[PDB]
């Protein structure tokens, strides 16, 4: 009748990470579409009671950011 | 036997599966840079000792 | 190969002896096919941006044709120059070396015994 | 009117068409003058008059 | 030829084989690269002084400056890798296998 | 033995490159590269390369290896000792060969004499020739200074671009 | 990235390539390569994702090892000839190390193990620059040292680059790795004819740059990075499928397309020098490249894959990407075979 | 293209028109939370430009004549058939949700384009940050599958990361029964078929997912039903916000230039809407694709670029 | 030779005093003690800014390495070229500092 065109079964063949997924090339995914892999913090200082520039007896739990 | 199997096998299909398998041997690398620089060192060793390209 | 020739006067597109050659005529079929490449460039430029292919950018297609003819003219001058310099080096080398080139004594086919191979 | 937002290519860009046609015709007259200068220089250097 | 040139070339090739065989760290790869640069610096200096070739005395300074800027570039690449993964281990750098 | 000071510093230089380049950890590798840079500097200084040896000690060690240890301080085995002693065995066997034969051949051929014999017997007057050649970077090395300064300005710009992360 | 800093950095890339092309001193050659690498590193890190940092790190390590081997070859040349003229070399060990260094800089096999990864990690524009502009300077140095190049070494690197560039792309769906293996195979084709006729080297280089620039420009214009995403292009702009059709048929070496021109001229020169087996094996290996090009053409142009519904929204919006010189680069990469004796302008 | 990198080099910096009133506002709420007139009132008090809720035909409103094209060319989806058959076999549900997400993505790109080119803040209605609130409700009520939610999360991961959050979120606490009474006073025979548990899942995903992550990356304002009516109280709450949270602080000229070069390329905004994850609710076969494309190409104003159409009377084509 | 004797003597005195400091009070047996910090046990977070000031030091140290032959280069017979290139190198160090300035690189360690 009319000119045949490929289907989803044909389309998902060309769409892996490789063309011939074998035993070695099996655990391979396509990358994220914008080539951005997910990123997979701030310091927490505890200035204890050991220090003269704190006036005597003080414990300071800081949260620095650099 | 001849003209759907064996003449169809001996020239094109054996070559096609051979190129398939050799392409799987080429492109099945684990991505590891250590292995690639190790292969580069093996190349310089073979080109110094085996084929004597320094001559 | 000819890199020792155009190094005494380097980076010359067309040297001073290139003007002694004839220039390509403006009806050169090489240059005409270059102008056809300009027309095809104008058509692809009107096609990739979804303009009307033949109807949009007649000034744009005219500048594509103008630009390709204007570049290809000097490219053909340099082409003719380099094949002329190739033949000049060849002829000067054959003239200045008679011992490297024997004039062949041309045996006529009455003296030449070729084997006959019968198709029977 | 047809379009809700005015297209960039609705009105012709007369500066762009002027630069296009002017640079094109300048290259055409420079090429014609170059070809006439080259045929005159050839017909002088090899002497074909 | 001269005996010390053998030693400097062998130090270059030992730093080569260190660079050409990763163990774990990328900083060690940069250190092997700069050991290669160090041997090149020494070998250039011994040649240029043994020749009494005066104008090339400025060449080892140029080698040192350009390859120290190269080393700073590599240290910044290492720092961005170790900001992404937490360490500069080379086995983290295999996402481009596929 | 005393006529062999460039050669003995070169043997220590090869041994130090085997020491760090077997890569225990980048801290001790930085240490071994620093000690190796010092003895290679001694190799340079014993040919009258006083400015280039001080360029080792100033520039190489006091700036760049300081930055390497600085980054090693922030960003962050049997194989090490085995490949270490393998390189030490290869080097001492090559030394024993070139000392028994006064000849060796691995890539090139090398004479086994004291390396003082490859020198010149002249003088240079009231100047170090190597110092005046480095001073000629300004009178003669105009293009060299232009491309070096432009590569360093681009180096600053490039570091600030790739470390910004935006 | 600042556009002013983008201008200065790309001009610094071009200035490094120019310093390699115009200088008569080996130190200035090495300086030009240092400037080139040092400037092109931020162009790879334009989007600031971990794959680009990984790719820039692998690129740095390979190019830095190549630059140190290049300087060692220069230093051996200063040992054995006392001079610095950029010309032939005066020692086959310096010749071998400089051939190794330039083969590393071109990503020729078996130093090919960075080009698909580095081309994969970086964007399409920086991949275009890496596969076209960064192939200029080491081919210039190989052009200037060719009286000293060992024939066995350059032909071994050439056959290994042609075979791996063939067999590498046969199992690939990413576009950038396909272009990278095509680069490795084409560098093999360039360096094989180099000691026979380097004009054909220049010819193959320029035609490869035109074809590669065409395909990367189409990939940028259609925002395609995989084969499967390239297969949606007919439902959005079918002229793009026709142009990637004819250009991928050109890049494999089909006549009458002008990518048949370089490899035909390479066989035309290598068979003059009585090498008949070697361009035959080269031409038989190029059919692998043409095979996965046929795969890409069937996936994109000559068929029509099923699409998704949101393409109907993209039917309404025109391309605003300034496709710079794309019709010129498509016309030149396909239809230049009648103008084949233009190759004498590279003499 | 009037704007590009050359317009950035020649002096035009987009913070030279970025005043305090230039705030992107997204007004949010349930299907009858009354936010419709509230967004227009907040827009007309502060002089901000109002962009309504993207229906099916927003992309028809931006291109061509502005009039709505047929649904077979834009969408291939019916909201009414979703209201009638929410568990439909033909896959209208996620196809409608994906088309609405692409429409809101286009509207959000237009919103940031207006904010960056004109320096005027824009009041929105259910931006892309509040589009999965209907997805998870349709999933909890079983209207679509797990793979549709996976496809949506893929498209959200590769679209919403390219954009900054809004400044002010004006959400309106309305109970479900008041929304149901407003639907029954509306009288729409399609809108009344919306069940109770669907609206309750909408409110659940609202109060438990949208506001707990927009409370930090931007500024929330959470009103009731009867105090979101006085517009002046809301505008007074907007004018006295300490703008200290959010990534709108670290946006100099270069980052907003990157954003402006992003949001004018609408095929780059809509680049990864059509990722080839062949999901049967949205996968169109090639014959129907070519048929709908060649019926769409015959529509007036659509065969060529928007200044190149003789059938709608674009003159001077022979000089363009 | 005299330099090597002086280096060996200074290194010997350093190692001798370190030997006396690590073995003469280590003749003590004193007592088997156990001894069981602002950060407790967590990993030291990287500081981008300290690395950037180290790289800025390295690049300006290379520019210093270019500037060091100036007291020798003042003796030259090409003095106009020497003054031009000397002012240009110090100018390039200043332009590197200006680009470090204006692009916010000298901030929070200014
Ligand atoms: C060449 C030698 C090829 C060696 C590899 C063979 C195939 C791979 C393999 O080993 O697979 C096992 C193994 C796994 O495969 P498998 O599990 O068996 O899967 C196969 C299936 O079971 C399928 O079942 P199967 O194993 O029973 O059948 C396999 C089939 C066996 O075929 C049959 O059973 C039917 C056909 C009979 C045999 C083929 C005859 C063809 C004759 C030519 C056509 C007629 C010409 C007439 C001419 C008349 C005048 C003389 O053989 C092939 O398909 C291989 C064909 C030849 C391969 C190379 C073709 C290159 C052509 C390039 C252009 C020229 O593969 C590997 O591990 C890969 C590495 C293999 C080892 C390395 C290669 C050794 C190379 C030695 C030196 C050669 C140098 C090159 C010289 C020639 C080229 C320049
Ligand atoms: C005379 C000395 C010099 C001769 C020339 C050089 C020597 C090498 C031969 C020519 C080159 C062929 C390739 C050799 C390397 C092997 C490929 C490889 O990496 O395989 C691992 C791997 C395959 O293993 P797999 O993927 O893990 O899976 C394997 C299965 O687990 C398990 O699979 P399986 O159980 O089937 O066994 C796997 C293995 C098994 O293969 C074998 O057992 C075959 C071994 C060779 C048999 C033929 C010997 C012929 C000797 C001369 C003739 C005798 C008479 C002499 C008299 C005069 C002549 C009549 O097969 C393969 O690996 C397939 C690819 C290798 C094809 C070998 C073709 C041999 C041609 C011989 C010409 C001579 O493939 C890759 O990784 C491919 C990517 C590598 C990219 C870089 C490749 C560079 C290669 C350069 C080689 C030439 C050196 C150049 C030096 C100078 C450079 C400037
Ligand atoms: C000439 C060759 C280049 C032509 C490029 C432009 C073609 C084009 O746009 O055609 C559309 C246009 C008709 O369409 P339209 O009315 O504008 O409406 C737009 C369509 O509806 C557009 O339809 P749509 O976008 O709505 O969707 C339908 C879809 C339908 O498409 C599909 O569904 C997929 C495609 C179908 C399957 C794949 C078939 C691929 C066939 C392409 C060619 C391959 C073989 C080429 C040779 C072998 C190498 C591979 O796409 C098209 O129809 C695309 C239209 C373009 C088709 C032709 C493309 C040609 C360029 C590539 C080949 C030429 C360059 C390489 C040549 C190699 C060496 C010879 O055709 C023309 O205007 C043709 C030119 C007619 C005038 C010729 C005058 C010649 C005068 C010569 C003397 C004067 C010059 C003197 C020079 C010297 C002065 C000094
Ligand atoms: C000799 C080597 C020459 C190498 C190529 C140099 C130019 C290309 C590189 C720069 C570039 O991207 O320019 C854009 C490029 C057009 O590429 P495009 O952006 O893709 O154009 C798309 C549309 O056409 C955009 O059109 P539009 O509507 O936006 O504006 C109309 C525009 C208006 O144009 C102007 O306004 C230009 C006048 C003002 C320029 C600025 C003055 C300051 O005119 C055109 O675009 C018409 C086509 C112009 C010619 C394009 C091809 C040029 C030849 C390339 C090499 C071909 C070699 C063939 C060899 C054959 C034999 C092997 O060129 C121009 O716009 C100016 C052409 C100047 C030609 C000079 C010829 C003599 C050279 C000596
Ligand atoms: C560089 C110039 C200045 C050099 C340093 C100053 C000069 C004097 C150096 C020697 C000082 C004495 C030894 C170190 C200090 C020991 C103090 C101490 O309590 O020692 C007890 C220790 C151990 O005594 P102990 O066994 O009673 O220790 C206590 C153990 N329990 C708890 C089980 C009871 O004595 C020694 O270790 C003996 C050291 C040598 C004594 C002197 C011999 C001649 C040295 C010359
Ligand atoms: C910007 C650069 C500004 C300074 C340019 C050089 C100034 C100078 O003294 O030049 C003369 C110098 C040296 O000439 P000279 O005047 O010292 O000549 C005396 C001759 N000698 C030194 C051999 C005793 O340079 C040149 O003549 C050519 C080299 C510079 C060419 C241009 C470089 C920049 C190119 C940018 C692209
Ligand atoms: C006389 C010449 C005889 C040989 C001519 C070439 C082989 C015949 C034509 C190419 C193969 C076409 C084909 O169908 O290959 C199938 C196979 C895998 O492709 P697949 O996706 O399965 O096919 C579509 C679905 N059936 O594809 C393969 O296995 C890959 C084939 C690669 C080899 C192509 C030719 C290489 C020639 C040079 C070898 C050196
Ligand atoms: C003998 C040896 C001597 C030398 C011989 C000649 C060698 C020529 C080598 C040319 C190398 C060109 C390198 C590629 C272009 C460099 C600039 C660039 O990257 O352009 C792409 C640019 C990216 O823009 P950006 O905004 O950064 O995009 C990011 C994502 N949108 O913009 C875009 O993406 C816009 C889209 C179109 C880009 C087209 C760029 C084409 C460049 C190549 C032109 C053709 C080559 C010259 C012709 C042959 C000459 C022999
Ligand atoms: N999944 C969905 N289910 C029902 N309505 C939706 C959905 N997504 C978007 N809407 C729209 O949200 C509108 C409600 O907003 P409004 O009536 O303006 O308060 C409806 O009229 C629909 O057009």
């Amino acid at each position: 009748a009319r000119q045949w065109q490929p289907d989803v079964e044909w389309a998902e063949q060309y769409g892996g990470a490789v063309m011939y997924p074998t035993k070695e090339t099996a655990h391979w995914k396509p990358p994220p579409w914008n080539d951005v892999d997910p990123p997979k913090s701030n310091l927490t200082l505890n200035f204890g009671p050991q220090h003269p520039a704190a006036h005597g007896v003080l414990r300071l739990v800081m949260e620095l950011s650099g | 036997l001849l003209d759907l199997i064996w003449l169809e096998t001996i020239l094109p299909k054996t070559i096609s599966l051979a190129q398939m398998k050799m392409s799987t041997t080429i492109t099945s690398q684990k991505g590891l840079i250590k292995l690639y620089f190790l292969s580069f060192l093996i190349t310089i060793l073979i080109s110094t000792t085996l084929l004597n390209f320094h001559e | 190969m000819m890199t020792g020739r155009q190094a005494r006067a380097p980076l010359q597109f067309l040297p001073d002896e290139a003007r002694s050659l004839p220039p390509p005529k403006l009806t050169d079929p090489r240059l005409a096919y270059i102008g056809f490449l300009g027309y095809c460039s104008g058509l692809i430029d009107n096609a990739i941006r979804r303009r009307p292919v033949l109807s949009a950018g007649l000034h744009r297609q005219f500048l594509y044709i103008t630009s390709f003819v204007f570049v290809g003219y000097y490219l053909l001058k340099r082409q003719d120059y380099m094949y002329a310099v190739r033949d000049h080096d060849m002829f000067s080398y054959i003239k200045s070396h008679p011992e490297d080139f024997p004039e062949k004594d041309k045996k006529t086919y009455r003296e030449v015994f070729e084997e006959f191979h019968p198709v029977r | 009117k047809f379009y809700i937002q005015e297209p960039p290519h609705g009105s012709p860009n007369w500066l762009k068409v002027g630069l296009t046609l002017g640079t094109s015709a300048f290259l055409w007259i420079y090429l014609i003058k170059q070809h006439n200068e080259d045929v005159l220089e050839y017909k002088r250097r090899n002497g074909l008059e | 030829m001269s005996l010390v040139y053998m030693n400097i070339m062998m130090a270059f090739t030992v730093s080569l084989t260190g660079l050409l065989m990763y163990r774990s760290h990328l900083m060690s790869s940069l250190l092997c690269l700069e050991g290669m640069m160090l041997s090149l610096f020494i070998l250039a200096t011994l040649m240029i002084l043994n020749s009494h070739f005066t104008l090339a005395s400025m060449m080892p300074i140029i080698l040192l400056v350009f390859a120290a800027c190269e080393a700073a570039l590599g240290l910044s690449l290492l720092v961005m890798v170790s900001n992404t993964y937490g360490t500069d281990y080379v086995q983290n750098l295999n996402l481009l296998q596929c | 033995m005393m006529t062999y000071i460039v050669f003995i510093l070169s043997i220590i230089f090869v041994m130090g490159f085997v020491g760090f380049s077997s890569k225990p950890s980048p801290i001790y590798g930085g240490l071994g590269l620093i000690v190796s840079g010092g003895v290679g500097c001694g190799i340079v200084l014993n040919f009258g390369g006083s400015f280039l040896g001080l360029m080792v000690f100033l520039i190489y060690l006091g700036g760049m290896m300081v930055v390497f240890g600085y980054t090693t301080a922030m960003a962050t085995n049997k194989v090490v000792l085995g490949t270490f002693i393998t390189g030490l065995l290869m080097e001492f066997l090559m030394v024993y060969y070139v000392l028994k034969d006064k000849e060796v051949e691995i890539v090139f051929k090398f004479n086994g004499m004291g390396d003082w014999v490859i020198y010149d017997t002249g003088d240079s007057g009231f100047f170090s020739e190597e110092a005046m050649g480095i001073a000629a970077l300004y009178s003669y090395g105009t293009w060299l200074v232009i491309v070096t300064g432009w590569s360093l300005l681009i180096g600053v710009v490039v570091i600030m671009e790739i470390t910004r992360g935006n | 990235m600042n556009p002013i800093i983008l201008i200065i950095i790309l001009m610094t890339v071009m200035l490094g390539t120019i310093i390699v092309m115009i200088s008569t001193h080996w130190l200035l050659i090495w300086i030009g390569f240092e400037m080139n690498m040092l400037a092109i590193i931020p162009i790879m890190m334009k989007k600031h994702n971990p794959r680009a940092t990984e790719a820039s790190t692998k690129y740095f390590l390979t190019q830095s090892t190549a630059s140190m081997l290049l300087m060692m070859a220069i230093i051996i040349n200063l040992m054995f000839s006392g001079q610095w003229t950029v010309m032939k070399l005066f020692n086959p060990m310096a010749s071998m190390l400089m051939t190794m260094a330039l083969a590393m800089k071109l990503g020729m096999a078996p130093f090919h193990f960075w080009v698909p990864e580095v081309t994969q990690g970086i964007p399409l524009s920086s991949g275009l620059i890496l596969l076209t502009w960064q192939k200029l300077a080491p081919m210039s140095v190989l052009y200037q040292i060719l009286p000293s190049i060992n024939l066995d070494l350059i032909l071994t690197l050439s056959i290994l680059s042609i075979t791996i560039g063939g067999w590498g792309g046969l199992n690939q769906t990413q576009l950038r790795k396909i272009m990278a293996y095509s680069s490795i195979a084409h560098m093999g084709w360039m360096t094989a004819v180099l000691l026979y006729n380097p004009t054909m080297t220049l010819l193959n280089l320029i035609i490869y740059i035109i074809m590669t620039s065409t395909m990367f420009t189409l990939f940028m214009a259609n925002s395609t990075t995989t084969t499967l995403s390239l297969s949606h292009t007919w439902n959005k702009a079918p002229i793009m499928t026709i142009l990637v059709l004819i250009t991928l048929l050109s890049m494999g070496g089909l006549p009458p397309l002008s990518g048949f021109m370089p490899k035909w001229m390479i066989i035309q020169e290598m068979t003059k020098n009585d090498s008949i087996i070697l361009p035959t094996l080269m031409a038989i290996t190029a059919l692998l490249n043409l095979y996965f090009y046929m795969r890409l053409t069937y996936s994109t142009a000559l068929t029509m894959f099923p699409s998704t519904n949101n393409m109907k929204m993209k039917w309404q919006f025109p391309t605003t990407k300034r496709m710079t010189l794309l019709p010129t680069m498509t016309v030149l990469s396909t239809m230049l075979l009648p103008l084949t004796p233009i190759l004498s302008i590279l003499e | 293209l009037q704007y590009g990198p050359l317009a950035y080099i020649l002096g035009e910096k987009t913070t030279k028109k970025m005043t305090e009133n230039s705030k992107l506002i997204t007004v949010d709420g349930n299907i009858c939370s009354g936010k419709s007139k509230l967004a227009k009132e907040v827009a007309e008090k502060l002089g901000l430009k109002h962009f309504p809720e993207a229906g099916i035909h927003y992309a028809d409103s931006t291109t061509g004549d502005g009039k709505p094209l047929p649904v077979r060319f834009s969408g291939n989806c019916s909201l009414e058939k979703f209201y009638d058959d929410p568990k439909s076999n033909d896959g209208n549900s996620y196809r409608l949700q994906a088309w609405l997400y692409a429409s809101r993505l286009l509207q959000y790109a237009d919103a940031l384009e207006h904010l960056l080119s004109t320096g005027q803040g824009v009041v929105l209605e259910r931006s892309i940050y509040s589009d999965f609130v209907f997805l998870e409700a349709m999933y909890r009520q079983g209207f679509i599958r797990k793979q549709c939610v996976d496809h949506y999360n893929q498209v959200k991961k590769v679209t919403v990361c390219e954009y900054l959050p809004p400044h002010v979120v004006i959400y309106v606490d309305v109970p479900v029964s008041e929304v149901q009474s407003r639907i029954q006073k509306k009288g729409n025979p399609h809108e009344m078929k919306i069940t109770s548990a669907y609206l309750q899942d909408i409110e659940n995903v609202y109060k438990g997912t949208f506001l707990p992550e927009m409370s930090e990356k931007c500024e929330v304002l959470q009103y009731s039903a009867w105090e979101a009516e006085d517009a002046e109280k809301v505008v007074e709450d907007i004018q006295y916000l300490k703008y200290d949270k959010g990534p709108w602080l670290d946006q100099d000229d270069r980052k907003l230039h990157n954003l402006r070069m992003l949001v004018q390329d609408k095929l780059e905004v809509l680049n990864y809407t059509s990722i080839p994850v062949f999901l049967p609710e949205v996968t169109i076969g090639a014959h129907q694709s070519d048929r709908v494309f060649q019926e769409f190409t015959e529509l007036p104003g659509r065969k060529y670029r928007a200044g190149y159409n003789e059938d709608v009377g674009d003159k001077w084509i022979w000089l363009k | 030779m005299n330099l090597m004797i002086t280096l060996l003597t200074n290194f010997t005195l350093a190692t001798l005093l370190v030997t006396i400091a690590f073995w003469l009070p280590q003749l003590n047996v004193y007592s088997e003690k156990t001894s069981p910090d602002p950060m407790g046990s967590a990993r030291l977070p990287f500081s981008m800014k300290f690395f950037l000031v180290a790289i800025t030091f390295l690049l300006f140290d290379l520019e210093i390495a270019l500037l060091l032959p100036l007291p020798w280069a003042s003796q030259t017979t090409n003095l106009n070229t020497m003054l031009t290139m000397a002012l240009l190198l110090i100018f390039l160090l200043a332009v590197s500092l200006a680009y470090e300035w204006t692009q916010k690189g000298l901030e929070w360690t200014e």
